[PDB]
RNA sequence: AUGGUGAACUAUGCCUGAAUAGGGUGAAGCCAGAGGAAACUCUGGUGGAGGCUCGUAGCGGUUCUGACGUGCAAAUCGAUC
RNA sequence: UUCAAAUGAGAACUUUGAAGACUGAAGUGGGGAAAGGUUCCACGUCAACAGCAGUUGGACGUGGGUUAGUCGAUCCUAAGAGAUGGGGAAGCUCCGUUUCAAAGGCCUGAUUUUAUGCAGGCCACCAUCGAAAGGGAAUCCGGUUAAGAUUCCGGAACCUGGAUAUGGAUUCUUCACGGUAACGUAACUGAAUGUGGAGACGUCGGCGCGAGCCCUGGGAGGAGUUAUCUUUUCUUCUUAACAGCUUAUCACCCCGGAAUUGGUUUAUCCGGAGAUGGGGUCUUAUGGCUGGAAGAGGCCAGCACCUUUGCUGGCUCCGGUGCGCUUGUGACGGCCCGUGAAAAUCCACAGGAAGGAAUAGUUUUCAUGCCAGGUCGUACUGAUAACCGCAGCAGGUCUCCAAGGUGAACAGCCUCUAGUUGAUAGAAUAAUGUAGAUAAGGGAAGUCGGCAAAAUAGAUCCGUAACUUCGGGAUAAGGAUUGGCUCUAAGGGUCGGGUACGAUCAACUUAGAACUGGUACGGACAAGGGGAAUCUGACUGUCUAAUUAAAACAUAGCAUUGCGAUGGUCAGAAAGUGAUGUUGACGCAAU
């Protein structure tokens, strides 16, 4: 770390973006079933394994 | 980066095509041990060197300043 | 203040001393000091003609 | 049980030689036209330490007979040879220390080093610090020449085997007690991973023919047969006698 | 002021290894370190430089020699033998 | 009192990571990294530094005028004068002694 | 049994780097001096040797069979070493 | 740990102020390597989470933030990895790496159908991957952000590639002069081929020098103390890369010709193979002066006004000290059966193919001038909460910088700078505990056993047995002494002397003598118990991570065995396979 391949930078980038809460307007959709974001990740409870 | 002393050689720089800007600086200093005197530095920005010419003589200073090319962009102080 | 009373020689008796005499000041430093002095007094006394080269070259090795 | 130590050596894992610092291979000149019809002059340019070797090497440079340039060879230095010396290699060359000559052209009693087993193998016999070989005969028909190797064995080779007059330098190296473990240590550190040596008798049976027992002991003759098989041959392999050697050796 | 009755340089090893090995070492040490005569420029300035390498302070020649002494008994006798056998070839 | 940090990511004391402390116009201490020292070119024959020649890290010699890279004499910035003196004598004498060898053996041949 | 995955721990070798307060001892070499008929023997200095020694950091892990023993901890903590 | 304020529905726990402490530069400081990956920063914010709390957070919501020709990568090669003509193998694939291979490409010439065929001459180097600590082209200061900075802004440089003209240099003696020489210089053509050097190299020791830090006088500011005392205590006073001149131990040259041997290092090395002496040449580490550059930065004072915030002044000066400390470097010296990488890349030289002037040629290794410099990383943490240990775990995890006193000291103990003041809290102080201490008289009677604990300890001086491999044993054992204050004496530098001394400056060391005290004084800290034997391993070293550290293993030493290569020992299913082997009996292998 602290001097990364672009490969790794990329992945970390993608990761940041998946780290939002459920966009609440999905909740309103007909037949919506997704309550919250069940795949949320947090830097000190689960490590990325790269 | 460069110092200069031939008051002739200097003048020749000041008309050296790429010499657009130049600058004259003034310093209070002291003479020998007793009193002070007005020192002036003649800086010319060549394309890769800043030549400066220290005229320690207030007299030769003034006469040198009207020697300056009328087309040069002299910065005063 | 203290540091003054040192170059006045105070606070320096046997009870104020924990490094061995040699730690406090090496023997060899003493020597090099002393030898270098004799060595060069000889040179001036030679340069000056006060002493002649034959006497100087014995005093040297004798130093 | 386990694969014993002397069987793991063959795969050369941790067991290869420690090579990084060695000067290069020590070899005589390629037996070309100059050396087998006349002689050719060189200059030892340097005599120098080879890591993990007893005896110093001698960098000796020659002229290329075929191109304008200097081709440098690495010799094992004979005692006496020196920086600046001129070295002569060839059939028709002269008999002084340092030169290299086919065993044919040296009278018996001549004493030479780095000798070839066949002509041109660029040097094979007596290279170790101290060692040499003495010519003891000639048989001009089928030009063979007989010599006594360092071991004691006598052998015969082509009279076109090249040798170099003199003994190998740095002799006597083995008279100085190593004194401590660390010197053997630094010794083998530039050779190979063969030191220290656990005795097989201090091992467990999986480890060795010698392992185990409530006291330490070989428990069977330690003279193993030639016909024995890997994993069996530790001890006195094919020993034709055994015990303290009494009275002068020296082959007859 | 005679500093040691017998160990000399071998004094460094203290009590270790046992007199005899120490005596054997002392001998070869004294040879190996000692300053030698240079056959070439005639000054005593040949000191050792890793076993069998003997090279001259002033004048800068290097000679392959014995592991702890310049010339080795063997070397020399061989040098004499080679003398003699060579002579046979011109006369 | 004032201490100092490295100025590059490498945190170790390698030969290529020497540091020198320095006083800036800001009135504080700052590290400055320092190139390894250049060694002196050596004489190809005898071995000394050869005098007359500048000392630069090897690629810096292409940023310097050719007079910094030689002395005038034959084998200028390559061999050490005394060494050239020597090889000249040797060259002359050997070539002379060479002629001696030839007329002497020409004599042998017609007087034998 | 068959086919696979491990040397991020650790063991060993190789390559390339880095790290180690302050003390005690005083080996070769060297200088000057003294005795003695002689052979030779003595003294004072200099010098700075060692898998040397006191002891931090380091590396280790001896005893308390100390703490803890549903722990800080699936091996740790303290003192002493 | 404490008081108060502010905030807030709510405050032991947030923010601010005050106070009391701590880490004590071997840091609880300032940064990095691996690893994490947004934790960084702002704003909002408390449902869960931070084993009390919570208005706070590395949590939660929403956003913002990581700027390079010069820093790294990228290139190089190391151990090693691994395609290829091949050889094995039913085959997945195994072996081979320059190997039993028809292995490939540069300089220009020949073109003036034309774009590039042939003409020479070479060179036979045979992939490639493998270092963010090895090798390596080149940047610095100041300023700036909520969060980036050797990356932005400012100024001032440098390297590499490409183009190029002007000036200077050089030539009618074509390819410069000068110097006796070491060699000098702004230049001062040079193909193939060859050679040389740099890259490029152990470790310890003392000695010499540099830099930064430390200590210190004077002066010009600002701050603190002032019942009393102190011309006082504290602090500011700085100068980057880069460039011109100058500067060095070593080394070398010229003159000279040496015993009465001289010169000379702390360390005994040097001289007829030319010393001592006198005169010069060189490297430019390093430093000095100037340019950069005072216009910056630092410290003050005097006005201005809600504001952005200005504005005007000054001063930023001269010195001293050294067994100091850290680091750098030099010439030396000890050591070795240890002698302590490679390659890219750069330059030089030997060579002389060639091309070149007087009506005008040659020259870009001299100066100046023009253009350009891609891609990816750059935030932060680096740990008693940003990494690994199920976790904000007393564990583990590579490194640089390093102030004052006491002291031998990077020890311990106290401090400055910086950083903390985190660890649920309140009230009591029963038993039994854990950790820290003391105890009359006796003194191991306790106990398997002196386990634990106590005793000893620094230094200076005196004194020191058996025995021994003569090196030790040895701090053997055994003794005395030690504060404070006031004196004394000894130990150095620098200068002029025609071809005996004087004058000044700057340092703690060592010994001696008075006086002095509730006989105390290494006053805390720090800091060996000693002796006589028996058993056993020679020693230093090694191991059972996590019940065994030992007498076990190792080791030097000793002895035996096998082997001359068509070989010994060992590897492999096999092979044009492999280890020892870059080897050769002073060797490898096996006990
Ligand atoms: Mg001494
Ligand atoms: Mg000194
Ligand atoms: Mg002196
Ligand atoms: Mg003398
Ligand atoms: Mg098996
Ligand atoms: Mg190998
Ligand atoms: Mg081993
Ligand atoms: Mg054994
Ligand atoms: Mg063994
Ligand atoms: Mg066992
Ligand atoms: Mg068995
Ligand atoms: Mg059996
Ligand atoms: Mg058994
Ligand atoms: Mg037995
Ligand atoms: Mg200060
Ligand atoms: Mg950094
Ligand atoms: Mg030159
Ligand atoms: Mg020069
Ligand atoms: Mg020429
Ligand atoms: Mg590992
Ligand atoms: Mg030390
Ligand atoms: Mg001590
Ligand atoms: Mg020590
Ligand atoms: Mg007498
Ligand atoms: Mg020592
Ligand atoms: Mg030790
Ligand atoms: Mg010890
Ligand atoms: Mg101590
Ligand atoms: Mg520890
Ligand atoms: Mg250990
Ligand atoms: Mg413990
Ligand atoms: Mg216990
Ligand atoms: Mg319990
Ligand atoms: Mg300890
Ligand atoms: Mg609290
Ligand atoms: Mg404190
Ligand atoms: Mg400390
Ligand atoms: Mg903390
Ligand atoms: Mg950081
Ligand atoms: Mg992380
Ligand atoms: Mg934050
Ligand atoms: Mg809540
Ligand atoms: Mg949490
Ligand atoms: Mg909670
Ligand atoms: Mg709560
Ligand atoms: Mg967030
Ligand atoms: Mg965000
Ligand atoms: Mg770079
Ligand atoms: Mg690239
Ligand atoms: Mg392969
Ligand atoms: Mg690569
Ligand atoms: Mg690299
Ligand atoms: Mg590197
Ligand atoms: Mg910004
Ligand atoms: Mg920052
Ligand atoms: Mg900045
Ligand atoms: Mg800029
Ligand atoms: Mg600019
Ligand atoms: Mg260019
Ligand atoms: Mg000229
Ligand atoms: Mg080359
Ligand atoms: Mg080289
Ligand atoms: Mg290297
Ligand atoms: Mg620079
Ligand atoms: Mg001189
Ligand atoms: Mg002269
Ligand atoms: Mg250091
Ligand atoms: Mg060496
Ligand atoms: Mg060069
Ligand atoms: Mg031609
Ligand atoms: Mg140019
Ligand atoms: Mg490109
Ligand atoms: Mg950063
Ligand atoms: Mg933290
Ligand atoms: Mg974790
Ligand atoms: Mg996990
Ligand atoms: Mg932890
Ligand atoms: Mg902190
Ligand atoms: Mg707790
Ligand atoms: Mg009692
Ligand atoms: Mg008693
Ligand atoms: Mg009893
Ligand atoms: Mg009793
Ligand atoms: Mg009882
Ligand atoms: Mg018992
Ligand atoms: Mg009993
Ligand atoms: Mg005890
Ligand atoms: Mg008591
Ligand atoms: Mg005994
Ligand atoms: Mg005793
Ligand atoms: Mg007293
Ligand atoms: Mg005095
Ligand atoms: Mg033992
Ligand atoms: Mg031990
Ligand atoms: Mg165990
Ligand atoms: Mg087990
Ligand atoms: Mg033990
Ligand atoms: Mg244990
Ligand atoms: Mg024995
Ligand atoms: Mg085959
Ligand atoms: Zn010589």
């Amino acid at each position: 770390a602290a001097q990364k391949s672009f490969r790794i930078k990329q992945k970390m980038a993608k990761a940041k973006k998946q780290n939002r809460p459920l966009p609440q307007w999905i909740r309103l959709r007909t037949n919506n079933t997704i309550r919250y974001n069940a795949k949320r990740r947090n830097w000190r409870r689960t490590k990325m394994n790269i | 980066a460069r110092e200069i002393t031939d008051i002739k050689q200097f003048l020749e720089l000041t008309r050296r095509a790429d010499v657009k800007t130049a600058t004259v600086k003034i310093n209070k200093k002291l003479n020998k041990a007793g009193k002070p005197f007005r020192q002036t530095k003649f800086k010319v920005r060549g394309s890769s060197s800043l030549y400066t010419l220290v005229i320690n003589d207030a007299g030769k200073a003034k006469k040198l300043i009207q020697s300056l090319p009328p087309t040069l962009k002299v910065n005063r102080l | 203040a203290h540091a003054q009373s040192k170059r006045e020689g105070r606070h320096s008796g046997y009870g104020k001393r924990k490094g061995t005499r040699e730690a406090r000041l090496p023997s060899q430093v003493v020597w090099i000091r002393r030898l270098r002095v004799l060595r060069r007094l000889l040179a001036k006394y030679r340069d000056a003609g006060k002493i002649d080269k034959h006497l100087y070259h014995v005093l040297y090795k004798e130093s | 049980g386990r694969v014993i130590r002397n069987q793991r050596k063959g795969a050369g894992s941790i067991f290869t030689s420690h090579t990084r610092l060695r000067q290069g291979a020590a070899k005589l000149r390629t037996l070309d036209y100059a050396e087998r019809h006349g002689y050719i002059r060189g200059i030892v340019k340097q005599i120098v330490h080879d890591s993990g070797r007893g005896a110093p090497l001698a960098k000796v440079v020659f002229r290329d007979p075929y191109k304008y340039r200097l081709r440098e060879e690495i010799f094992i230095a004979n005692e006496g040879v020196h920086t600046g010396q001129f070295i002569y290699a060839g059939k028709k060359a002269s008999l002084n220390v340092g030169n290299v000559l086919p065993l044919g052209s040296v009278p018996e009693g001549t004493i030479v080093s780095n000798v070839e087993e066949k002509p041109g193998d660029r040097g094979a016999l007596a290279r170790a610090s101290g060692n040499y070989v003495i010519i003891i005969g000639h048989n001009p028909d089928e030009n063979k020449t007989r010599v006594r190797l360092p071991s004691g064995a006598k052998k015969v080779i082509s009279s076109d085997a090249r040798g170099v007059i003199g003994v190998i330098a740095g002799g006597g190296r083995v008279d100085k007690p190593l004194l401590k473990a660390g010197r053997a240590f630094h010794k083998y550190r530039l050779k190979r991973n063969s030191w220290p040596k656990t005795r097989g008798v201090a091992m467990n049976p999986v480890d060795h023919p010698h392992g185990g027992g409530n006291h330490q002991h070989i428990g069977k003759a330690s003279t193993i047969s030639r016909g024995a098989v890997s994993g069996q041959k530790a001890g006195l392999i094919a020993a034709r006698r055994t015990g303290l050697l009494r009275g002068s050796q020296k082959t007859q | 002021a005679k500093r040691t009755k017998k160990v000399g340089i071998t004094g460094k090893y203290g009590v270790r290894y046992g007199s005899s090995l120490r005596r054997q070492v002392k001998k070869l040490e004294i040879q190996q370190h000692a300053r030698y005569d240079c056959s070439f420029c005639g000054k005593k300035t040949v000191k050792r430089g890793a076993a069998g390498i003997w090279t001259c302070s002033c004048c800068k020649k290097t000679v392959a020699g014995g592991a702890y002494t310049v010339s080795t008994a063997a070397a020399a006798t061989v040098r004499s033998t080679i003398r003699r056998l060579r002579e046979m070839v011109e006369a | 009192a004032q201490r100092v940090t490295f100025r590059r990511r490498n945190p170790y004391n390698t030969r290529s990571n020497k540091i020198k402390v320095v006083k800036t116009p800001g009135g504080i201490l700052r590290a400055q990294h320092v190139k390894k020292l250049a060694t002196r070119p050596k004489c190809g024959d005898c071995g000394s530094a050869l005098q007359g020649i500048s000392t630069l890290r090897p690629r810096q010699y292409a940023t310097v005028s050719k007079t910094h890279k030689t002395v005038s004499r034959a084998y200028g910035g390559s061999r050490c004068a005394n060494c050239v003196k020597e090889r000249i004598i040797r060259a002359f004498l050997i070539e002379e002694q060479k002629i001696v060898k030839k007329v002497v053996k020409e004599q042998t041949e017609a007087a034998k």
